[PDB]
């Protein structure tokens, strides 16, 4: 996801935390961080398979040269 | 002058006829040496058919026991 509009509200959270429109606002940027997060060692394993196909083909047609 | 140039187009004869006959007869062997030749022939091309073959049933079993 996008990690930009996380430190926008980590300031006002800032503030908040030293001292309704504020933590309002705050609360206006979580929402959207909520369904920007919920609309976006396991693809290594993918990774090997894919290649899997490629290396058997190849390995034919170097059946053919030799 | 049609007439002329129609006597002076036809085919070369000949007062005899032994060489007519050979000319059949050479024909005749040409043939059959040129059908051999043939079968010869269409025999490699089988012979290379096959190969191919076997390469493209290399392949079939390769993505058969790929993506599934």
């Amino acid at each position: 996801s996008n990690g930009e509009f996380i430190p926008h509200i980590f300031y006002s959270l800032h503030q908040i935390r030293k001292d309704e429109t504020l933590t309002g606002s705050i609360r206006h940027r979580l929402k959207l961080c909520k369904s920007l997060i919920s609309e976006n060692s396991e693809w290594q394993d993918i990774i090997h398979q894919r290649e899997q196909e490629l290396q058997i083909k190849r390995d034919v047609l170097d059946d053919l040269y030799r | 002058r049609q007439i002329n140039k129609l006597i002076d187009s036809l085919p070369g004869v000949d007062v005899s006829a032994e060489e007519q006959l050979r000319k059949i007869d050479m024909l005749q062997k040409k043939l059959v040496e040129v059908e051999d030749e043939k079968i010869e022939a269409i025999k490699k091309k089988e012979k290379l058919l096959r190969h191919v073959d076997s390469l493209i049933e290399d392949f079939v079993d390769g993505i058969a026991n790929s993506k599934k």
